[PDB]
């Protein structure tokens, strides 16, 4: 009734203590990773048949 | 014409079949002749724990049908001392003191009654039911069981099932003919109604109560009554498979031997007798009792025929004036008159007379009226010629009584009264029964259409179509069931190393949650099909099932004729539908259930299923 | 009262957490990648074709080796699948008829799978001695199995609609611990790089955070308006994307501990039924009820392809490791393999 009520709050005290960083950090971080592995990206850039092993191998 | 027994894969359609009408007990399986035999075969060769329990069992019902006191006084001492007693006595399960106690009481008394051993028998029994009949419904002894199962409820009889050969008397609405079963050979007699001279002469009301009272006799296997066996019609015909009976009936041997003897009389009256207690005792009364209607069979024992115009009185008493006039008693011819079995003790009475004088003791010089002898029967008392003895006279004089408070098997006992009677005082009602006494005469060798029928009156004839289960198992019993038997366990091995070759060896409807499987056909072509919780698959043979349906995608079950046959009609979703076609009525039945209960369940299920139900 | 403030007291911080999330909120995804170049117009055809499952595929899940993959079917059957040749390794009749979810170990040495059964059951490849048979039936929840993921041989996480999921010890063959949180039927589960984490989507239309050792719930996310059918982890762990039946897919970042941006289309109305990455995490992957795969740019949100090669719902889908290729499966009992 009221144990799992006491159980809520102390839930969203946890969730709520938290270090957050700005979205502009985030996304910055995000859009770093694509760029430092889109060239290891197989279904971005199309490779040779010779490398692919659904085509030629 | 042979008997074909379904494969051992007929099981798991009919083991669900049997248990939703809870058939399978050790009780209904036991008391049945087939059932039995088979279980006893497990119990026998499969089972040892049982198997002195099966051997005691079977020697106790030896014992009982021994006839002399002196037969029973000898082996009721072989089978105590016998050591199958203390092979039992001296392992697991031992008989109870209190049971030892009273069968050694009555044997050391040195009376043997055939119920001796009758402690020990449900004490058996109570031994059998539960993990021993476990083991049997596990083994493969049942599954035979439901191969001849299957074939019992799927009967369907025509013509062409019997030999017909010569006729063996007529009637007014058909001829009856000796005929011998294709599939068995048991030779029986055929009665042939025809429904366009029944229609006629206002009579299928008298054709559907003989089928109903020779359900209700044809039960017990009494020696004295042509019981039904089976009970079919074409087109045309009405058609009842009876006791073979060639030996002409007891009015034509009447006129053509003249009067019987007191000593005649008393042989076929002991028989009739016996057969009327059969009646009585399952609440019907015959009410047609003469020597027209007392067939001969060909040693010259007798059998009550045509039970066309018998009655029931298990709940509700007959009034009506019903029989043939002359042997009526005053109760029934008394109308409104509630009255009983006490209408065939007068009738015994009339019929026994007619044997030693002639005719009726109510039709006298030749009267031919038909107020007649219903003067006579409510009014004067039929007095003796003293040619007569006082014994036959004490007889005929308690059986013709207007009384039936005061008539001979009318007052508490019923027949216990009329074999109590001084005439019968020779007579031993054990052998009589066993039919060991001479025949007084022994039948010579081999002698003796601007109508139409509508619908509405084949509705008439609907449950016609009957088979009495005891009739069937003893026939296959006593003919065709040992040999098929064998026959069908080598032509099983056979599938089975064949299949051990191919290499497959493992069955596909087991370590997983199959409800039922077995061979159908669809649209023809004939498959194996697999019924799971949400989905109903199908092989050929040589593989593994390609094909299925899925049960969210079953529409509605519903039940559709083709070429006069029943056949299952699934309704898919995209507008097409599913046709299956099964090889016997009960396995109709039981698809049909599993079909609905499946796909209904599953789309109930399907529906409170996130990534399992359809989304806008 | 004492219910007084704690149900009072518990929105003040869910206005708290809102207002330190929008504090965070300087900047959006979109404006972030304005510079970068759009992946163009993205066009795979189908490579193979997996035939085999008599009726709806539910799930499917690659292996390691990005060559193996296993997937469970209407039909009752578990088959696994060599993508390079289309040829069948196993095929693994079930118990139950209901499953919905398979996984497979990471080692390649058994493969999971479960359903209205309510158990997740362990599946041992390289056997005793030669065949395939039930190690192990973990029985625990209470509702049915909906998503399951090996952390090794001796570990795996599932989730239920029970609303709870949980972290299993096979050999023991119990809970080590219970993740409790949600309010509805958890529907998918995905495990983070170090599987030191995971995350979860129900039908409660939130996904939650979970630490595996401690067990405890660490960050909450919301903004779908219907189920969370499925979930999937960026490449670098710091964030994951989710499909839900409002017909769009969704980023959220958990250093930020909100979202980053939505993939959706006015065309797109039918419900996501799974989402996956590719190896760089540049393109999103995402299996719809529209019998279709729409590729998207998740970095600029754009729809960049659209894989169409069924007759019926994209149950599921998934990138290899390597990211060679994409594998949908579809309720036309088809697995294809995109390149
Ligand atoms: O039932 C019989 C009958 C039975 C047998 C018989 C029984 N078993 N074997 C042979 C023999 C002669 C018969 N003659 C007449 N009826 C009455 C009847 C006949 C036909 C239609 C209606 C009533």
């Amino acid at each position: 009734s009221i144990a799992q009520a006491r159980k809520l709050v102390e839930q969203l005290k946890m969730e709520a203590n938290i270090d957050r960083i700005k979205v502009s950090k985030a996304a910055a971080d995000l859009m770093a990773y694509c760029e430092a592995h889109a060239k290891e990206d197989p279904l971005l850039t199309p490779v040779p048949a010779s490398e692919n092993p659904f085509r030629e191998k | 014409k042979k008997i074909l027994l379904p494969e051992p894969s007929i099981r798991s359609v009919m083991q669900k079949y049997l248990e939703d009408r809870g058939e399978v007990t050790f009780e209904k399986i036991f008391s049945q002749k087939l059932g039995y035999l088979l279980f006893r075969d497990f119990c026998l060769n499969h089972l040892e724990e049982a198997r002195p329990l099966v051997e005691f069992y079977e020697e106790i019902k030896k014992y009982e049908k021994l006839e002399t006191e002196e037969e029973r006084v000898a082996r009721s001492r072989e089978i105590f001392d016998s050591y199958i007693m203390k092979e039992l006595l001296a392992c697991s399960h031992p008989f109870s003191k209190s049971a030892t106690e009273h069968v050694q009481g009555h044997l050391g008394k040195k009376q043997v009654p055939p119920d001796l051993f009758q402690p020990y028998i449900e004490e058996i029994c109570q031994n059998l039911r539960g993990d021993v009949f476990q083991k049997f419904i596990e083994s493969d002894k049942f599954t035979r069981f439901c191969q001849w199962k299957n074939v019992e409820l799927n009967i369907h009889l025509t013509m062409n099932d019997f030999s017909v050969h010569r006729i063996i008397g007529r009637g007014g609405f058909g001829e009856v003919y000796g005929c011998r079963k294709a599939d068995t050979g048991k030779m029986y007699a055929m009665k042939c109604l025809d429904k366009k001279r029944i229609k006629m002469k206002q009579g299928e009301t008298l054709a559907l109560n003989e089928r109903i009272m020779l359900s209700l006799v044809s039960t017990g296997d009494c020696p004295f009554i042509v019981c039904m066996s089976y009970a079919f019609h074409t087109p045309d015909k009405l058609s009842f498979i009876l006791d073979l009976m060639n030996g002409g009936d007891l009015h034509y041997h009447l006129s053509q031997h003249g009067v019987f003897s007191e000593a005649d009389m008393r042989f076929y009256a002991a028989e009739i007798i016996l057969g009327l207690e059969h009646m009585h005792n399952r609440f019907v009364v015959y009410r047609d009792l003469k020597p027209a209607n007392i067939l001969l069979d060909e040693h010259g024992h007798v059998r009550i025929s045509d039970l066309g115009l018998a009655c029931d009185f298990s709940k509700k008493k007959p009034h009506a004036s019903v029989g043939t006039h002359g042997y009526m008693a005053p109760e029934v011819l008394q109308k409104g008159v509630a009255y009983d079995s006490s209408a065939d003790w007068f009738s015994l009475g009339c019929m026994l007379f007619k044997l030693l004088r002639g005719h009726s003791p109510f039709r006298q010089h030749k009267t031919k009226d038909k107020h007649e002898i219903d003067r006579m029967t409510l009014t004067m008392a039929v007095e003796l010629p003293d040619s007569f003895s006082p014994e036959l006279r004490s007889l005929l004089e308690g059986l013709l009584q207007r009384d039936v408070n005061r008539r001979l098997g009318c007052l508490g006992r019923g027949a216990q009264e009329v074999k109590e009677s001084p005439f019968f005082r020779s007579l031993d009602w054990q052998m009589v029964f066993l039919q060991k006494y001479p025949p007084p005469l022994i039948p010579p060798r081999g002698e003796v259409k601007g109508i139409k029928l509508l619908d509405s009156d084949q509705e008439l004839y609907r449950n016609f179509p009957l088979t009495i289960s005891e009739r069937w198992q003893q026939e296959v019993a006593e003919t065709v069931f040992d040999t098929i038997n064998a026959e069908t366990d080598r032509l099983e091995a056979r599938k089975k190393a064949k299949n051990k070759q191919l290499g497959h060896e493992e069955d596909y409807a087991l370590g997983k949650d199959c409800i039922m499987h077995g061979y159908m056909s669809k649209m023809w072509q004939r498959r194996y099909f697999y019924l799971f919780p949400n989905r109903l698959e199908w092989r050929g043979e040589g593989e593994a099932p390609q094909s299925l349906l899925t049960m969210e995608e079953i529409q509605s079950v519903e039940e559709t004729q083709i070429k006069e046959r029943k056949c299952l009609l699934l309704k898919i979703r995209g507008g097409k539908q599913f046709i299956l076609q099964c090889d016997s009525d009960p396995e109709l039945v039981q698809w049909k259930k599993e079909l609905r209960d499946a796909y209904r369940e599953a789309q109930q299920l399907v529906q409170r299923v996130p990534k399992m139900k359809n989304k806008p | 009262s004492e219910l007084d403030q704690l149900r009072q007291e518990a929105e003040q911080l869910k206005n708290q957490i809102r207002d330190a999330r929008k504090a965070c909120a300087d900047a959006t995804l979109s404006q972030i990648t304005n510079n970068i170049d759009p992946v163009g117009r993205i066009q795979m055809r189908t490579r193979r074709t997996l035939r085999g499952h008599l009726a709806k595929i539910y799930a499917m899940h690659w292996g390691t080796d990005s060559r193996l993959l296993v997937s469970a079917s209407q039909d009752g059957k578990l088959i696994i699948w060599d993508s390079y040749t289309t040829n069948k390794v196993h095929a693994i009749p079930l118990r139950s008829s209901w499953v919905m979810t398979c996984a497979y170990a990471p080692s390649g040495n058994y493969v999971a799978c479960g359903g209205l059964d309510n158990i997740c059951s362990i599946y041992n490849l390289k056997t005793r001695e030669g065949n395939v048979r039930v190690s192990r039936e973990l029985a625990g929840h209470t509702g049915y199995l909906s998503c399951c993921r090996f952390l090794d041989d001796n570990q795996i996480v599932t989730s239920s609609g029970d609303t709870t999921c949980a972290l299993w010890d096979i050999e023991t063959g119990q809970q080590t611990t219970t993740f409790t949180g949600h309010t509805g039927d958890v529907m998918s589960l995905s495990l983070a790089p170090d599987t030191r984490l995971f995350v979860s989507g129900a039908c409660d239309a939130s996904a939650k955070l979970w630490d595996v050792r401690e067990g405890m719930c660490r960050q909450t996310f919301t903004g779908h308006e219907s189920d969370i059918n499925a979930i999937c982890f960026f490449p670098n762990g710091n964030a994951f994307a989710t499909g839900s039946d409002d017909a769009t897919c969704r980023l959220f970042d958990l250093r930020a501990d909100q979202e980053l941006m939505t993939y959706s289309h006015d065309n797109i109305i039918c419900g996501i039924t799974s989402v996956s990455f590719s190896k760089s995490g540049r393109l999103l992957l995402a299996g719809y009820d529209d019998f279709n795969c729409n590729v998207w740019d998740a970095l600029k949100a754009d729809r960049a392809g659209v894989l169409a090669g069924h007759d019926n719902r994209v149950s599921c889908l998934g990138v290899t490791d390597d990211g060679m290729a994409v594998a949908t499966g579809s309720w036309d009992s088809f697995l294809k393999i995109w390149n």
